[PDB]
């Protein structure tokens, strides 16, 4: 009946960018209420609709996708930017519609020795096209000679970890985002908004 | 050659926020990683920023590197007194063959009494 | 590739009675697991998404729940229209790929088979083929057991057999079994007979006729 | 409503080729991802391949690896199917599937109702009808012998008989053509003043025949 | 304790050959994914990237100085050398040696960064 958001902002765990997770949000009444005067998001920034006037706007499906990236990358997650995530990790179309969301998570995914569960992709063959998630772990072939699953020359591990220690500039502090996109088919809406 | 331009110094007061911008072409910034380097007087230059955005270990993280087209850009929030120096960007360009250094950029502090 | 296990491979249950299966990955999938219901003829629905949710108009007497390696899918209340082969299919990376499925019977008070004979039409020994047919109509449980008999001698390898689905009404099944010679081995033997055998039977039974009356 | 229509299911030979195509309407089929599934006759569900928003990345499964190429035409909103080299282990009813927003070919949102493909050195032929002719009740019915492709629609007079019909699913004979058997039990008392006639539709083939079942 | 120690001639004379040296320390010259290049910059102005050596002895130059430079590796000595032949006024700079790092088998992994230099030595191609 109500829609399950409290299982996507406050999940125990979240996922790395390189694998980031897709949850389904079908056949609900979809309270966006509380993000709006929520004073715990650093960007609340949507595109193609107003977080606003949402409490009247039925959708036939709603997606929310989750990771952890650093401070610096939180503004790779809109249409039309560049850098290692946008271009390896996550993509979003240029006719993306829908709410991109994210929070300093510094006390959570930081150790003090640094967390290191977090990855990222480094290395691409090519951009990833939108909504496209590469999970494989290939060596990287950057050059002539190729590479037999070993380390080497012009041969690279695609992914690598954050540093994410309590002591690191806010841009470097790690930061959970959720990204909320809507689809409008010519079919029947199950979430609606109230 | 001068591929890479830089502005060739820039000051700000301490505690502020200082840009030094890297302009290039698609033939190196556009298309290959952009390092940037951090030279003292009298003194062989230091591995500030490589591949883009990512910091050693030992540099502050008041530095920090980006990149948007053919152009790359270090920042250094909260200048300090310690980071009076000639910064130099570096990438690769596909059409010279050779790795492409920035005039520099001379950055003073500008408080100093 | 991520292989699906799925347990058990068939099940039979009384109305009202709690059914839970269980979906086994190869490796981690988190929770993008499906469960979908196939209906014979039917194309397959999809009942529950990520592994716990609720597709639109599914009943609530449905549930699922899991996430990483095991996973497993509640009914209630089973009923009568919930016979049908209940498949898992992971989404978490290419190829796609479903579970072996599970069939879901009906449990019901244990019903012996009617056999009825059937000769072979005129108008079919006409065209040089026949056709002898074996009904075993209304019975339960779904194992059965035919033989063919031609002139004391057992035949194998010349028959096909076809089985109903379970009745949603009487939860019972039919078989059909075709023993299909030709017309010159056919008018070569006299007698004709299929043996039944059956769990509601305490004895076979035999329904024969004689080529000609 | 997103409505998926399938066609080019039929006959083939083993060797030959076939082209399916889905027909996508109520969505931006340009933008969404595209998917084709296989489901053999008495066998679970098989994935074939999926296509990207653009159709430039295309993934198989093993199974067709190197004899299947999937395409779409965006200008036409319609996905195909290039089966080449199709083997008997092909004869399945195969479906469209829409995917995911763009790249994301995790999910199979939306089914057609899919169409059958055929793979047989046979030929379309309509079938023989024969009389099963007829206790407290008696059994009679009607054997659809020999035609194909699959399927056959049995009905009982017209309709009205509809309780007490078992129509088994067909059987394939070793000759390539199908076998099917349609039975009712009926009363004893009511055979000499009731006649009972089984409706056989074979649409592959355009054949329609109701045959009278009586006793001898 | 990577460390990287440069020798040669303050001053050469004019058309002949300049020849330098770059001797590793702590480590092994021949170990990591390394592009080991040479650098130099006249006073006052910019850095100028001059060749790299990897692998076994494969090497590429910079094309406006390709037909003068030479870029070896002497692995038993455990260092690498530059010879500019042919020198004029316009090779007076400060010349380094770097590590320049591409590849998996890097420590640390700095991709594309030239990891470790040499501390400069200064050529002033003069003939007094
Ligand atoms: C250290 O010093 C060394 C030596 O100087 C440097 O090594 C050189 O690096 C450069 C750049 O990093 C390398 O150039 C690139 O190399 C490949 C060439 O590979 C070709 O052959 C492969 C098999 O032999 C093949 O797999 C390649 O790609 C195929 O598949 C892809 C996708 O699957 C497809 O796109 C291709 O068309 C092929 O089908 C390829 O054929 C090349 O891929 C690189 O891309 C160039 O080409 C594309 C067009 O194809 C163009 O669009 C790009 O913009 C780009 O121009 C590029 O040529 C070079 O090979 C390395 N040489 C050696 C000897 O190592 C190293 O970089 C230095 N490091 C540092 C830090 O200084
Ligand atoms: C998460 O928990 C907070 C309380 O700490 C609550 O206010 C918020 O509504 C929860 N998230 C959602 C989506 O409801």
């Amino acid at each position: 009946n109500l829609c399950p958001f409290g299982e996507v902002f406050n999940a125990t765990r979240f996922a790395s960018v390189y694998a980031w997770n897709r949850k389904r949000i079908s056949n609900c009444v979809a309270d966006y209420s509380v993000l709006y005067n929520s004073a715990s998001f650093s960007t609340f920034k949507c595109y193609g609709v107003s977080p606003t006037k949402l409490n009247d706007l039925c959708f036939t499906n709603v997606y929310a996708d989750s990771f952890v990236i650093r401070g610096d990358e939180v503004r790779q997650i809109a249409p039309g930017q560049t850098g290692k995530i946008a271009d390896y990790n996550y993509k979003l179309p240029d006719d993306f519609t829908g709410c991109v969301i994210a929070w300093n998570s510094n006390n959570l995914d930081s150790k003090v020795g640094g967390n290191y569960n977090y990855l990222y992709r480094l290395f691409r063959k090519s951009n990833l096209k939108p909504f496209e998630r590469d999970i494989s772990t290939e060596i990287y072939q950057a050059g002539s000679t190729p590479c037999n699953g070993v380390e080497g020359f012009n041969c690279y591990f695609p992914l690598q970890s954050y540093g994410f220690q309590p002591t690191n500039g806010v841009g470097y502090q790690p930061y959970r985002v959720v990204v909320l996109s809507f689809e409008l088919l010519h079919a029947p809406a199950t979430v609606c908004g109230k | 050659q001068s591929a890479l331009t830089q502005p060739p110094s820039v000051s700000e007061a301490p505690r502020q926020r200082v840009t030094i911008s890297c302009s290039g072409s698609s033939s190196n910034i556009g298309n290959n990683a952009v390092n940037w380097y951090q030279q003292f007087p009298g003194k062989a230059p230091k591995l500030l920023i490589y591949y883009d955005d990512l910091l050693p270990s030992g540099v502050s993280d008041r530095f920090s590197g980006s990149k948007s087209g053919t152009s790359a850009s270090l920042a250094i929030s909260g200048v300090q007194s310690e980071d009076e120096a000639d910064y130099y960007c570096a990438a690769w360009d596909d059409s010279l063959n050779v790795v492409v250094f920035g005039g520099g950029t001379k950055l003073t502090v500008l408080g100093q009494p | 590739d991520i292989q699906l296990t799925q347990s058990p491979s068939s099940l039979s249950a009384s109305v009202g009675d709690r059914v839970t299966i269980t979906c086994q990955a190869s490796q981690d999938i988190s929770n993008y697991l499906n469960w979908y219901q196939q209906k014979p003829g039917k194309a397959p629905k999809l009942l529950i998404y990520d592994a716990s949710n609720l597709e639109t108009g599914v009943p609530s007497r449905f549930s699922g729940g899991g996430s990483g390696t095991d996973f497993t899918f509640t009914i209630t209340s089973l009923q009568p229209e919930d016979i049908a082969t209940y498949y898992c299919q992971q989404y978490d990376n290419l190829p796609l790929t479903f579970g072996g499925g599970t069939k879901v019977d009906i449990k019901r008070t244990v019903a012996a088979p009617s056999v009825f004979i059937f000769p072979p039409s005129d108008e079919q020994l006409k065209s040089g083929t026949a056709s002898v047919v074996c009904l075993l109509n209304n019975f339960y449980p779904r194992e059965a057991k035919v033989q063919w008999k031609v002139d004391n001698a057992l035949q194998s390898g010349n028959s096909q057999e076809s089985v109903t689905e379970q009745d949603s009404k009487d939860s019972t099944y039919s078989l059909s079994s075709t023993l299909t010679l030709s017309k010159a081995d056919y008018e070569k033997h006299k007698v004709y007979a299929c043996e039944v055998t059956h769990q509601g039977l305490s004895s076979p039974v035999t329904k024969s006729f004689n080529r000609g009356e | 409503q997103v409505q998926l229509v399938e066609s080019g299911g039929g006959v083939v030979q083993p060797g030959r080729s076939l082209r399916l195509s889905c027909a996508a309407s109520g969505f931006t089929f340009s933008t969404y991802a595209m998917h084709w599934v296989r489901q053999a006759p008495g066998k679970g569900l098989e994935w074939v391949a999926v296509l990207s928003y653009d159709g430039s990345n295309k993934y198989y499964a093993d199974s067709v690896k190197g004899r299947f190429t999937i395409s779409r035409d965006n200008s036409k909103n319609t996905l195909y199917l290039q089966m080449n080299s199709l083997r008997a282990e092909d004869t399945a009813v195969y479906y469209c599937a829409k995917g995911g927003s763009y790249a994301y070919y995790y999910y199979m949102d939306v089914w057609g109702k899919g169409t059958t493909v055929t793979v047989s050195s046979a030929s379309t032929k309509g079938p023989s009808v024969f009389p099963l002719a007829p206790g407290g009740t008696a059994a009679l019915g009607c054997l659809v012998k020999d035609y194909f492709p699959e399927p056959v629609t049995v009905s009982w007079n017209s309709g009205a008989l509809t309780s007490g019909v078992h129509t088994f699913p067909a059987v394939l004979q070793s000759s390539g053509l199908y076998s099917l058997s349609s039975v009712v039990t009926v009363p004893s008392s009511s055979l000499g003043t009731q006649t009972y006639i089984c409706n056989v539709n074979h649409k592959p083939s355009n054949t329609k025949v109701d045959k009278k079942v009586e006793p001898k």
